């Protein structure tokens, strides 16, 4: 333990804070950053003006996504592509051999025809030279009266690999909310179930995806990719066993640096990844 | 040509 004679106190909640806020500002995009992807080909990147995609962590050069790992968990986080760009999102999810795709967008949201959302994944489609089939499978509730229904897409492109991508959607989650940390653990635990058991398919078949660091990782996007995306994802961090020791502090700041200093927007949001961390005897602050 | 599938 660091230093506060008190771990999750409130003194130690305003330092995390005051680190954290200090980062976010630090990150703070800035017209034609070096940092952040910029905007080629004269098409919309970036869902929102200040929801910047990092740059040396971008998956592809036209997608808003990016290659995040906090300590040893390695994910994928993006925003809800544009229509503009459900064909390359697709061939990043085959690229990829995604174990597990999770969507935290609301099915309101989804709906609403200005948000701009493409509803790619609850219904079959064609996208350019890439043939995408839904399938409804499961329906697991995660408490609190938050359930996730689960489908199973089939991106099949011309000369390319078939590949099989197994979809968590949860579309009780509202914007800029957060919900218990009960829902938040038990939708971590689903979506690692499911990466897992797709993941031991792939190397019981021989994919060369297994020796490669940059595939089989889950990929989780809400709408901007920053808030509800966050909170899972710091979650599934702590749902791992080779994370013993990662405090709060380390897990945030990674995810601002390799994404933007905007993952885990809101406060509500933080706190369920503080008693989280409260419950394991995870520190919240480092040295 | 479906060889994961």
């Amino acid at each position: 333990a660091p230093s506060t004679v008190s771990p999750y106190g409130p003194e130690a909640r305003a330092e995390l804070s005051s680190r954290l806020t200090t980062l976010r500002n630090t990150l703070a995009p800035a017209t034609n950053d070096p940092r952040y992807l910029q905007a080629c080909g004269g098409e919309k990147l970036n869902r929102f003006r200040d929801i910047q995609c990092r740059r040396q962590t971008a998956v592809r050069a036209d997608l808003n996504a990016n290659y995040i790992q906090v300590g040893n968990t390695r994910t994928i986080a993006c925003q809800y592509p544009l229509q503009s760009q459900l064909e390359s999102h697709f061939r990043m999810l085959a690229e990829n051999r995604t174990p597990v795709l999770a969507v935290l967008a609301s099915s309101s949201e989804i709906a609403n025809q200005r948000f701009g959302m493409p509803d790619y994944f609850r219904q079959s489609g064609t996208y350019g030279s890439i043939t995408v089939e839904s399938k409804m499978t499961q329906q697991v509730g995660l408490g609190d009266g938050i359930m996730a229904d689960m489908y199973t897409l089939t991106i099949r492109e011309a000369g390319q690999k078939t590949i099989s991508v197994p979809v968590v959607h949860v579309g009780n989650w509202p914007d800029q909310t957060a919900v218990s940390s009960e829902v938040t653990k038990a939708l971590a635990s689903l979506v690692d179930q499911t990466a897992e058991t797709k993941r031991n398919m792939y190397e019981s078949k021989g994919s060369s995806a297994v020796a490669d660091d940059s595939k089989l990782r889950p990929v989780i996007h809400s709408r901007a990719g920053v808030g509800r995306t966050a909170q899972l994802i710091g979650a599934m961090c702590m749902n791992d066993s080779r994370n013993s020791q990662l405090s709060v502090e380390d897990m945030v700041s990674q995810m601002r640096v390799q994404r933007n200093g905007i993952m885990v927007q809101k406060d509500e949001q933080l706190d369920v990844l503080i008693k989280l961390a409260e419950g394991q005897g995870r520190p919240l602050l480092n040295s | 040509a479906d060889e994961y599938l």
